[PDB]
């Protein structure tokens, strides 16, 4: 039993926590997730890796999972264990629900999932999950917000950010181009467009390639919704004249 | 068991020199009706303890079997050590209010009759766990018919020998024939010595009805 | 069914300046029958403690037992015997561990403190219990503790010396009270048991009481 | 249920993960603490600095309860769990007590808490370093500091995280009760010792003050400026 | 790798082996216990001039008539310590008397080798139990391994072998508690890297009619000079 | 290595720990077990490693029930482990059924818990081989032998020990199948005294049991005067 | 090498290291000696001094009234052990109301002590007994293992050097069960006084005795009250 | 039983009968129904024997342990606030204690009112027990703030007596204390007998 | 609900009445009560009908195990033993009386009572609410040395006299009779009931 255990959840000599650093190198690999809030809202570009021809279509999307009435998120990682933390966050929103009789403000939420994140890495024996995730949603104490969570368990809260293959450049090219306050989800959407085709290398950034989800606030509730092809080969012709 | 189905009446018990004999009829009755009337309700234990049962016979046939198993499991050993009359007392006493604790209790009350190192034992332990000792034992029924004439006995001639107590419990036999609406007519008697456990039976009582012409 | 059965019987305990008495009487009933005339109430725990019980003699067999063990168990961890008063603080605390299904037995303790005077506790069936000077348990307590209050504690007396109250005079109260108990209580009878706890040890006598 | 040892003793005598756990604190942020006479200094390197980052979602200096603060250097996720399970230790003893917990009281049971991972089947010892401070019942100053192992000690002045020892050679020479007479004077104290490690000392540094009857009273930007100005 | 219970060739537990390593790298404490009763004196180590002397706790109080002083892993030892507190707690509850320095001392012993895999190793600690009861002062040492002997002067932590030394030559049956005090503040001058102040080290006695005392900076000053 | 677990085969298919458990019963002393017409008799050649030891000890012949006779051969320790376990069996039937647990059945129970310790890592193989020897009216003599591995099979004549070869082959020259116990318990010593070692592992004693026709089917340890007839017999043959 | 880390290992020729290094702890620990004649059943320890300023390490412990033991090996496994028996004989006097005899408590200790043995994780105890009693059948001397194996002696020997006090015992044993109480005793010192090197002597300091007999409980003599059983010895 | 105890200006008065019965049997005049927890804390019982001698025992063990892991004595709002936790786990299930906690701690003295159904309140005055009605009246139409030492004595002599004449379930003599800021001083045990037969006169 | 069983020189003869009663109604005027717990071991059952069919199956499956492992047909002795177990085990909860009868090559006929956890071996026996009427009529009738043939004539006769007389028994009489060549079955319809006093 010794001789066969893996020892997931034990300091290295440095301090490290080496299966958390070998799952962060699984998601740098995985397909660029960016989220962008502006003024009027927040949204969510994710790049397909699904797109293959003989593949078919009948999910709300692909990375973009609706996690309650306010709130989606991203994932970037093992896609099976993606799902396993989306159901998890779904039950949490649902509990804190019943509860108070209020949704469970954005923060909240992340958080909860956090500590499930962390408590895989100290104790248990088990490897951790390899996700990291994005989260976009509206609440009545700090309106719009975005968050980034990864495998260690730690959580932050952003005004545009990236995960995944070329995170890096992705959130260089973040810093030059937002503008703090003064960003909308129509002037978010052609820098996240921007964005997109810098990382990306397939030269033509395509509407196939890509989803992209837009949350906003209409007439007191809260709208969440994946832009439709047309809508995204529009806006990647804009991006052309651009 | 709080609700026991067959039961057996009354069990008697009295030392003499150099031995203890016990006397229990052979009836299993099922409330006022007399349903078996050929079941032993004396068991040997081992080659110096005997044990007489009144009460809840599917009880008493339980404790019979887990005692037998225990001597047969002390047998296996055979490192020179045996449960004396007085250990296989205590034992049963523990188990009783054990049982009772729960409030599961075995219906029994039981009469064990030893002979061991040259001394007769007599002991008593009833359902809720109350034990001891005495020179002469009656259970149930038996407490009020035989007990007064074991006694009475006891109270002129301390030390009887084997022949005076038999005869006087065969005496006791009748009158609980007599008087006890649960009794039957056929009766066994072990008797416990130096020479091991012997069990009598079945046996008759021998019945005057002179007073009916009366 | 029942659990419980009353079974009779009295205890007594008297302490004096160094010695303490424990007496009981012998005879163990059920109902209106006798099961035996010859069952004492009163066991020794060590040297110098006696404990005297009365109630539910399934109880009484079962505690006996359990003490005894408890004593066995305490030198085994504290490397000596245990005192009369913590034989007596032990009791309490086994008795109240039942409070919800209790013991149905009068305990009463005799010994010798650690300044070798006598001392009595007197215990209920839930653990409450207190340090006396004389006590009466069981069957026939009613009729003595007035008794004893009386004749020992000097109640109700006026123009009278306090005077301390010596072996041979405790010995021949005891005897009284419990002759006078048989005669009254119908449970009292049989033989009276008497245990005399000093430091030379413990000595018992036997006086014979009706059979009635 | 993994019930493996973890944390076992070496050949030296010493246990190798609990050296390791301490190791993670050397990585963390420098926190420093300095006691003064009715408020307590907390200092800690705000490092990251991003213009896309929501600074109130990541702050290390947090609340354990009305009275109590506490800085953390290590393994930030380590510290979140370990913050939560003294934050319901304060509910439980106000609701068994009648009255708040000393700032001792919240250290022991984290230092406890702490030890109790390295002697425990199935996990390992927690990455983080702790400063508390606050004041007691009564108005009295207080700086504890716990770390991986167990231990905790009270301070005059500590520091914690990357170049503690820098940090902690420097503030034997200047911590002084001149030093720490005023309450503009012991945010001065503070200040020029993280400067000895932060990179870039001026918005890189958050502060915090905890005043007598005071809430957690976080410095701003400008606030921390003029001191940076002056200095 | 092995597991936490295996045994070496030469018939000793390795942790165990390791955890006795661990007490040598802790502080001194010495114990003498006499007539008059018992003292014990531990090196407080103290690392930095930055830190408060006051919270370094070596020497504990389990009861009034009990003391203790502890040397090693001092984290391991708060869950010892508080064991002996609630043991002797319980045993007043439950008997009304006193508990005795070596029953405690074997209450505490008895969770000494309680580990696998609930503890996961043994305890990385040294102690020394100081009191009075009906035998009269008592000095009791526990270590790592279980074994709990009674002992008239000892020695533990990282200078233990010279401190030992030094108690034996100096020790008799009839010296006085002043004088047990006195050597033992001598010999922990001798083998501690520090100067020996008020401040730097930690000083308690219990004697017969008096509860356990922690000797104030004042006293120690005086005894000091 | 392929040879640390249980749970492991190597790969030529062997369980190599079953089989290093097996090594230690070859260590052990030889105990034969003989059936005849009238019963089954048991003979061990237990070592005496000291003049210290009381006669009896550390006896190798067992009553796991009133009709049942155990030998043994391996670790002593292992053995009365699993003593215990047929002893629970025995009784176990006894209670659910109502009569003396048949050999055969009693063997195949032991031999299943036998086989429970050869399939992980987590436990070892019992490092131990024993006989078991029963009469009644109904079912006649019985002899087993179950090893480490768990495999049990019935037998005229069995031998475990280090002297397991050269004691077969002395078994073998008699003719059980028609003789009584009485004219076998003379045989078994003689065998035992035959392969009995002088250079190496010397004094011994003899313990012999029996359970047939002649014990009334209870098996019990041979009388003391038959035994020292068989002794005679025995140490003049050689 | 590899076979020596775990006790659920067996070797490659037929042996449990683990089981004989934990052997050797009892090979290690302070001799002691037990023997017994027709009526009585005597221990006897050397205690040994971890220093000139300690107590002597008990080595002798009462565990009923007709039940004695001596240890030899870790401390911790011994008092585990003998809170055990001390348990079982308990147990056998409330339920039985009588003394458990010496051989049944002997076979719990054995199939207890077996039990991690085979169990992955676990490790053998580390202690060897010799317990004196007397009961029924008369005094007894049993030995126990690390290996969960006992024995049934006239008289035993273990600890570091006992080798010599087995073979003082192996040529005097001829005259145990004549011999009376006090000559008893001292045989009992005179084997135990072989394993001590040349220099070293019995006193009143270093030897512990437990006895029990016919007409008399497990007693425990040490210090001042063994002086009399020293006294008189050549 | 009749219990009683009140705040004045010099700290607090505890007062109570010693009797104990069974039915209508008097099984001791000697009880003793006050608990010395430690030296600033005191106890009274009412209710069944073994309930309030077991519960305030065990309150006296948690006190001490507190004392020994603080460093520092526990106060009388813990202490009561201790003991209604423990009992409130057993409620339903027919425990019986009527308690006074009385102390002096750094607040100043403090006497708390607990029972078996979890009722816990501080208060200037209280009376427990089947005589407290009794005590009320007296204590009530007696008591100022501003009573001397002697006076508040005689008040708490006068209730527990008056009481114990009509309360057949009172009796035998009366026990008083006396809390103050360097701890507690029994003041007396005076046979009620006595006391009544001088009041009478 | 009558059933009786009787033992006969080569095995066993067991019948019982038809009638399963709720209340003042006939739910089931046709009903085997006899049932099979192996080749030559039969049951009867009286009392409730849910427990007496519950543990008639559990001891079914037991005794088939039993019988595989053994490698032979189970003893009627431990298919009482069997039955007894349960009975006693589950004595406060099950309300239903197994009779148990058959034959086995060691003891031959055996016929036994096992209600209430207790086990009794007799050359006859009775059950049910309808045998307190017919117990006078077996203690005057019954011989010793009966045949088969006798055995039927007498088992038959005294189920028909406490189906007249018992409200909660009736209907048909079933019969088995049990030897070493096998079971027999038979139904002796309502026409063809022994007649004796009726007015
Ligand atoms: B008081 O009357 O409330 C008094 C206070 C106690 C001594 C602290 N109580 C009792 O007198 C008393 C009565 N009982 C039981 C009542 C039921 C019958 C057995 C005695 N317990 N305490
Ligand atoms: B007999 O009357 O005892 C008979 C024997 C059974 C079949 C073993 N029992 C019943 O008559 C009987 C009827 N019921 C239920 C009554 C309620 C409806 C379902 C059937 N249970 N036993």
């Amino acid at each position: 039993s010794r001789r066969y255990d893996s020892r997931t959840t034990i300091f290295s000599p440095e301090g490290r926590l080496y299966q958390v650093e070998y799952a962060m190198e699984a998601i740098g690999h995985a397909g660029t997730c960016l989220g962008i809030l502006a003024n009027d809202g927040v949204l969510l570009a994710a790049e397909r890796r699904n797109i293959h021809k003989l593949l078919d279509e009948v999910f709300f999307s692909e990375k973009i999972y609706k996690l309650n009435e306010d709130m989606a998120c991203s994932v970037a990682g093992i896609t099976s264990d993606a799902n396993v933390l989306t159901n998890e966050l779904r039950l949490i929103a649902q509990r804190y629900l019943l509860q108070y009789q209020e949704p469970i403000p954005c923060e909240q939420l992340v958080t909860a999932l956090c500590d499930i994140k962390q408590a895989y890495t100290q104790f248990g024996g088990k490897r951790p999950f390899g996700v990291s995730l994005l989260y976009i949603g509206w609440d009545k104490h700090y309106g719009f917000q975005l968050y980034q969570s990864d495998p260690s368990g730690n959580y932050g809260g952003w005004k545009a950010t990236c995960i995944g293959n070329n995170s890096a450049a992705a959130v260089s090219m973040l810093k030059q181009d937002y503008k703090e306050g003064e960003m909308t989800l129509k002037s978010a959407l052609a820098l996240a467009i921007k964005v997109l085709n810098k990382t990306m290398d397939v030269s033509k950034l395509s509407a196939e390639k890509v989803e992209i989800a837009t949350l906003t606030r209409e007439n007191g509730k809260t709208v969440i919704r994946v832009l439709k092809q047309k809508e995204v080969e529009q806006l990647i012709k804009n991006h052309e004249e651009e | 068991t709080q609700n026991p189905m067959v039961t057996g009446t009354s069990v008697l018990g009295v030392k003499f020199e150099g031995g203890v004999v016990i006397a229990a009829d052979m009836l299993g009755s099922y409330g006022s009706l007399a349903r078996f009337r050929n079941i032993s309700r004396i068991m040997r234990v081992n080659d110096s303890t005997m044990l007489g049962a009144s009460g809840d016979y599917a009880d008493f046939q339980y404790l019979k079997q887990v005692l037998g198993q225990m001597v047969i499991d002390e047998e296996l050993l055979g490192d020179g050590h045996s449960y004396s009359p007085r250990a296989i007392h205590s034992w049963l006493t523990r188990a009783m209010y054990s049982r009772r604790s729960k409030m599961n209790p075995l219906w029994n009350t039981m009469v064990i009759g030893g002979y061991a190192d040259g001394e007769s034992f007599l002991g008593y332990v009833d359902m809720l766990g109350v034990a001891y000792e005495a020179p002469s034992l009656a259970t149930g029924y038996g407490a009020y018919l035989a007990q007064p004439l074991l006694r009475e006995v006891l109270e002129k001639q301390p030390v009887l020998s084997q022949t005076e107590a038999r005869e006087l419990v065969e005496r006791c036999m009748r009158v609980l024939y007599y008087r006890d609406a649960r009794s039957y007519n056929r009766f066994q008697i072990a008797t416990v010595t130096e020479k091991g456990v012997e069990i009598e039976g079945p046996l008759s009582a021998e019945t005057n009805w002179e007073i009916a012409h009366m | 069914f029942s659990p419980y059965a009353f079974n009779g019987g009295t205890v007594l305990a008297i302490a004096g300046e160094d010695f303490s008495i424990v007496a009981s009487d012998t005879r163990l009933s059920e109902g209106f029958s006798i099961h035996t005339r010859d069952s004492p109430k009163c066991y020794k725990l060590t040297d110098k403690t006696v404990i005297g019980c009365s109630g539910f003699h399934g109880d009484c067999l079962t505690l006996t037992k359990i003490i005894e063990a408890r004593l066995k168990m305490y030198k085994h961890s504290n490397n000596k015997t245990m005192t009369t008063g913590a034989i007596a603080a032990m009791l309490s605390t086994i008795l109240y561990s039942r409070r919800f299904f209790p013991y149905y037995v009068y305990n009463i303790i005799g010994g010798l403190d650690e300044e070798g005077k006598g001392a009595v506790y007197s215990f209920d069936p839930v653990g409450s219990y207190q340090r006396d000077s004389f006590k009466a348990g069981g069957s026939a307590s009613a009729m003595l503790q007035p008794l004893l209050d009386n004749q020992v504690g000097f109640k109700n007396m006026q123009n009278v010396e306090h005077v301390p109250l010596s072996l041979d005079r405790a010995m021949r109260l005891v005897k009284d009270v419990f002759i006078s108990a048989a005669e009254r209580d119908v449970y009292t009878g049989d033989a009276l048991r008497i245990c005399i706890v000093t430091k030379e040890g413990i000595r018992e006598e036997t006086v014979p009481l009706r059979k009635d | 249920s993994y019930d493996r040892a973890i944390t076992v003793f070496s050949p030296d005598g010493h246990l190798f993960q609990v050296e390791y756990a301490q190791e993670a604190v050397k990585k963390g942020s420098t926190a420093v603490g300095v006691r003064g006479k009715d408020i307590v200094v907390l200092g800690v390197e705000k490092k990251s600095v991003a213009k896309l980052q929501d600074e109130r979602t990541v702050r290390k200096i947090c609340a354990l309860d009305d009275n109590v603060c506490m800085a953390f250097a290590g393994l930030t996720a380590d510290a979140r769990i370990v913050i939560n399970r003294a934050r319901v230790e304060c509910q439980s003893h106000r609701l068994t007590v009648e009255d708040p917990v000393t700032v001792e009281y919240i250290t022991r049971y984290i230092a406890s808490l702490k030890q109790r991972y390295t002697q425990s089947n199935g996990r390992r010892p927690f990455g983080i370093s702790a400063l508390i401070v606050g004041f007691d019942f009564d108005g009295t100053p207080r700086l504890y500091q716990t770390d991986p192992s167990g231990t905790y000690h009270a301070w005059k002045a500590n520091a914690i995280g990357r170049g503690a020892k820098s940090v902690r050679e420097f503030l034997e020479k200047n911590y002084t009760d001149e030093a720490i007479e005023t309450d503009d004077l012991t945010i001065k104290l503070v200040i020029k010792a993280l400067l000895e490690v932060v990179q870039s000392g001026g918005k890189n540094i958050e502060l915090a003050v905890m005043r007598r009857d005071q809430p957690l009273k976080i410095l701003n930007p400008e606030e921390i400026e003029k001191y940076v100005a002056e200095i | 790798d092995r597991g936490v219970n295996t045994f070496s060739p030469e018939g000793r537990l390795f942790q165990v082996e390791y955890a006795i390593e661990a007490i040598k790298l802790g502080s001194t404490a010495i114990g003498i216990q006499t007539s008059e009763g018992v003292c014990l004196a531990v090196e407080k180590r103290i690392t930095s001039p930055l830190m408060e002397p006051s919270s370094i706790e070596k020497i504990v109080e389990i009861d009034a008539h009990i003391g203790c002083a502890m040397s090693g892993l001092i984290a391991d030892a708060k869950t010892l310590i508080d064991k002996a507190r609630v043991e002797t707690q319980n045993h007043w509850f439950t008997y009304n008397e006193t508990m005795t320095v070596e029953s405690v001392t074997q209450a505490v012993s008895n969770l000494a080798l309680q580990f696998g895999e609930a503890m996961s190793r043994p305890f990385g600690v040294a102690l020394l139990f100081g009191g009075v009861d009906e035998k009269g002062p008592q000095l009791f040492h526990m270590d790592p391994s279980g074994t709990f002997v009674q002992c008239d002067a000892r020695a533990i932590g990282s200078a233990s072998e010279g401190a030992q030394s030094s108690l034996q030559e100096v020790y008799h049956k009839s010296m006085t508690l002043k004088e047990a005090i006195k050597s033992s503040l001598i010999i922990l001058k001798q083998v501690m890297e520090e100067k020996l102040n008020a401040t730097n080290i930690e000083l308690a006695t219990v004697q017969p009619g008096q509860n356990f005392h922690m000797f104030t900076k004042e006293e120690l000053e005086e005894v000091i000079k | 290595g392929y040879d640390l677990s249980a749970s492991t085969f190597s790969p030529d298919g062997r369980v190599f720990q079953v089989e290093y458990a097996m090594k230690a019963v070859e260590n052990s002393s030889t105990a034969i077990g003989i059936r005849c017409k009238d019963g089954v008799v048991f003979g061990v050649e237990k070592l005496v490693l000291s003049k210290l030891y009381e006669e009896g000890s550390n006896k190798r012949l067992f009553n796991v029930d009133r009709h049942v006779g155990m030998a043994v051969a391996g670790l002593l320790a292992d053995a009365r482990s699993l003593a215990d376990i047929a002893r629970e069996e025995a009784s176990n039937f006894r209670s659910n059924f109502g009569y003396n647990i048949p050999l055969k059945h009693l063997a195949d129970r032991v031999a299943m818990y036998v086989h429970a310790y050869t399939l992980y890592s987590a436990v070892r193989p019992f490092g131990c081989s024993f006989m078991l020897g029963s009469y009644s009216v109904n079912d006649g003599a019985q002899l087993y032998m179950i090893d480490p591995s768990g495999v049990s099979y019935g037998y005229w004549g069995c031998a475990i020990g280090k002297a397991r070869q050269a004691a077969k082959t002395e078994i073998e020259k008699l003719q059980m199948k028609e003789m009584t116990c009485r004219d076998i318990v003379k045989e078994v010593a003689k065998i035992i005294y035959i392969v009995h070692d002088e250079v190496k592992d010397k004094a011994f004693e003899l313990e012999l049991s029996w359970v047939g026709e002649i014990t009334k089917g209870r098996h019990e340890i041979v009388p003391k005067d038959i035994r020292e007839e068989a002794e005679k017999y025995a140490k003049e043959s050689l | 090498n590899q076979y020596d880390n775990d006790v659920t290992v067996w070797s490659p020729q037929g042996r449990i290291h683990q089981i004989e290094y934990a052997m050797e702890a009892v090979k290690q620990g302070s001799a002691t000696v037990g023997l017994k004649s027709k009526t009585h059943a005597v221990l006897v320890a050397l205690k040994r001094a971890q220093s000139e300023l300690a107590a002597h390490q008990k080595k002798i412990l009462h565990v009923d009234n007709h039940i004695g033991i001596s240890i030899a090996g870790l401390t911790a496994d011994a008092r585990l052990l003998c809170n055990f028996m001390r348990q079982e004989c308990l147990d056998s006097r409330f339920v039985f109301d009588r003394p458990l005899p010496v051989s049944r408590l002997v076979s719990l200790i054995g199939s207890k002590t077996q039990i991690p043995t085979q169990r992955y994780g676990r490790r053998p105890y580390g202690v060897g007994l010799l317990i004196a009693g007397y009961d029924d059948m008369g005094p007894h001397i049993f030995q126990t293992c690390p290996s969960a194996n006992y024995f049934d002696c006239r008289a035993m020997s273990i600890g570091a050097r006992s080798q010599s006090a087995r073979t003082y015992l192996e040529r005097h044993m001829s005259g145990f069960m004549e011999c009376n109480l006090n000559e008893l005793v001292k045989h009992g010192l005179r084997a135990l006084r072989e394993t001590l090197p040349a220099e070293q002597d019995l006193t009143t300091k270093n030897v512990s005795i437990g006895i029990v007999g016919k007409d008399l409980e497990f007693t425990i003599y040490d210090d001042d009250d063994v002086s009399p059983f020293l006294e008189g010895l050549e | 039983t009749t219990t009683l105890a009140f705040k004045f200006q010099h700290g607090v008065i505890v007062a109570v009968d010693s009797r104990a019965t069974a039915g209508n049997y008097i099984s001791s005049s000697r009880v003793n129904k006050v608990i010395e927890i430690n030296p600033s804390l005191l106890g009274t019982m009412s209710g069944c024997a073994a309930d309030c001698q077991y519960w305030e025992r065990l309150l006296a063990k948690e006190c001490r342990l507190y004392y020994l892991r603080n460093g520092e004595r526990i106060s009388v709002s813990a202490a009561s606030k201790l003991l209604s936790n423990m009992v409130y786990q057993y409620r339903g299930m027919d425990l019986s204690m009527g308690s006074m906690i009385c102390g002096w701690d750094k607040k100043g003295p403090g006497l708390y009112y607990v029972d078996q159904n979890g009722t816990r309140l501080s208060g200037n005055m209280f009376s427990t027990g089947s005589g407290s009605t009794y005590a009320y009246g007296v204590m009530d139409s007696g008591y100022q703030p501003s009573l001397s030492p002697e006076e508040a004595y005689e008040l708490g002599r006068r209730a527990i007596t008056y009481a114990t004449h009509r309360d057949s379930y009172s009796g035998g003599i009366i026990n008083m204390y006396h809390m103050k800021e360097d701890g507690w001083v029994k003041v007396e045990s005076t046979d009620v007998n006595e006391l009544l037969h001088q009041y009478q006169e | 609900t009558t059933i009786m069983a009787v033992e006969f020189d080569g095995g066993v003869v067991v019948g019982s009445d038809s009638r399963v009663s709720a209340g003042e109604a006939v739910v089931n005027r046709a009903f085997n009560k006899l049932s099979p717990l192996h080749q030559h071991i039969y049951c009867a059952l009286s009392g409730s009908a849910a427990d007496a069919q519950a543990m008639a199956d559990m001891a079914a499956y037991q005794l088939e195990l039993h019988g595989l492992e053994l490698e032979e047909p189970p003893l009627v002795l431990a298919a009482a033993n069997v039955v007894r177990n349960i009975s006693y085990k589950y004595r406060e909860d099950l309300s239903a009386h197994l009779m148990i009868a058959g034959w086995d090559r060691r003891d031959g006929g055996q016929v036994y009572g096992t209600m209430g956890g207790m086990l009794t071996r007799q050359p006859f026996a009775i059950g049910g609410s309808g045998s307190t009427y017919i117990y006078g009529y077996v203690d005057a009738a019954y011989k010793p040395g009966m045949s088969p043939e006798e055995c039927r004539s007498f088992t038959t006769n005294a189920i028909a006299l406490a189906m007249n007389r018992d409200g909660s028994s009736g209907g048909v009489i079933h019969l088995v009779t049990i030897t070493a060549a096998g079971v027999d079955y038979q139904v002796i319809l309502g026409n063809e009931l022994p007649k004796f006093y009726d007015e």
